[PDB]
């Protein structure tokens, strides 16, 4: 996933 | 009588609840963290509509006694969607102002930063990661030149804050886009329930931090799907040696 965090 | 309502996150809704049961009237507050930082007056089943900036002084029998800060400012439940990221971009937050600043970073070419104004201690919160919320899909499809500021909140939305909010002169009504990464962290994403931003993340301190300290966080891209920025993935092959 191209976010922070998942 | 008088009713306190916390969030995980330790901020909390309290007043007379109505016949109901339900956080509406005219003298509802919303208590950020620090159990002192206030947004207090006319909530709707616990929905700020005119939160006024307080400071809870004390408190007798459970009741919380308010004192209001001077200006006007006021605030309302205004949660972002795809395309609007506030209705008052330039409005900051109360809380988040005392305990954050942008500047250099102090990390080689890593633009700005954000700082600590204080000394606190672990645990606590210091800035709010609000955003436009987006899709998976939408993030996950495009190059990675647009998602610099992309933040997970879960399995089906993504809070962005694309450019131009990612500069301080369009967007400042929260911060925590501007901290930076590090694989050793002073800081963590924590879930956060706003009552203006409704349900977003916040940066939180897993340990005490001085005075005009940089504010990290593990920004957690997949190491194993590396799915990540080239900084990231050099970075990452340095901590990697070190260890
Ligand atoms: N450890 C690190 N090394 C290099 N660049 C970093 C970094 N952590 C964050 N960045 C930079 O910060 C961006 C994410 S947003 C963080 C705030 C940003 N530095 C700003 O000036 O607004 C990334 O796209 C990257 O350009
Ligand atoms: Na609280």
């Amino acid at each position: 996933s191209k976010s922070k965090d998942r | 009588g008088v009713c306190w309502i916390y969030y995980p996150d330790g901020g909390s809704l309290v007043g007379e609840v109505n016949e109901d049961g339900e956080m509406t009237g005219e003298k509802i507050a919303y208590v950020y963290p620090d159990e002192r930082t206030a947004l207090y007056g006319k909530f709707i089943d616990g929905e700020m509509i005119e939160g006024k900036l307080a400071t809870l002084m004390s408190t007798e029998e459970g009741r919380p006694h308010f004192e209001l800060m001077p200006g006007n400012s006021v605030y309302h439940f205004d949660k972002s969607t795809s395309s609007c990221i506030s209705t008052n971009a330039l409005l900051p937050d109360p809380y988040e102002s005392e305990r954050v600043y942008v500047a250099e970073s102090l990390i080689s070419s890593a633009g700005e930063g954000l700082f600590s104004k204080v000394a606190v201690g672990p645990n606590t919160v210091m800035s709010f990661y609000n955003g436009v919320r987006i899709t998976h899909q939408e993030v996950d499809s495009r190059d990675w030149a647009l998602n610099g500021a992309t933040l997970s909140l879960d399995e089906e939305t993504v809070i962005d804050v694309p450019e131009p909010y990612n500069h301080v002169s369009k967007y400042c009504a929260s911060l925590g886009h501007k901290a930076n990464h590090s694989f050793t962290p002073n800081c963590i994403y924590d879930m956060f329930v706003h009552p203006r931003f409704g349900p977003i993340k916040c940066i939180r301190t897993l340990r005490a931090v001085e005075a005009d300290e940089e504010l990290t966080v593990a920004y957690g891209y997949d190491h194993s799907p590396p799915e990540a920025p080239e900084w990231y993935q050099v970075e990452l092959k340095a901590f990697q040696a070190t260890q």
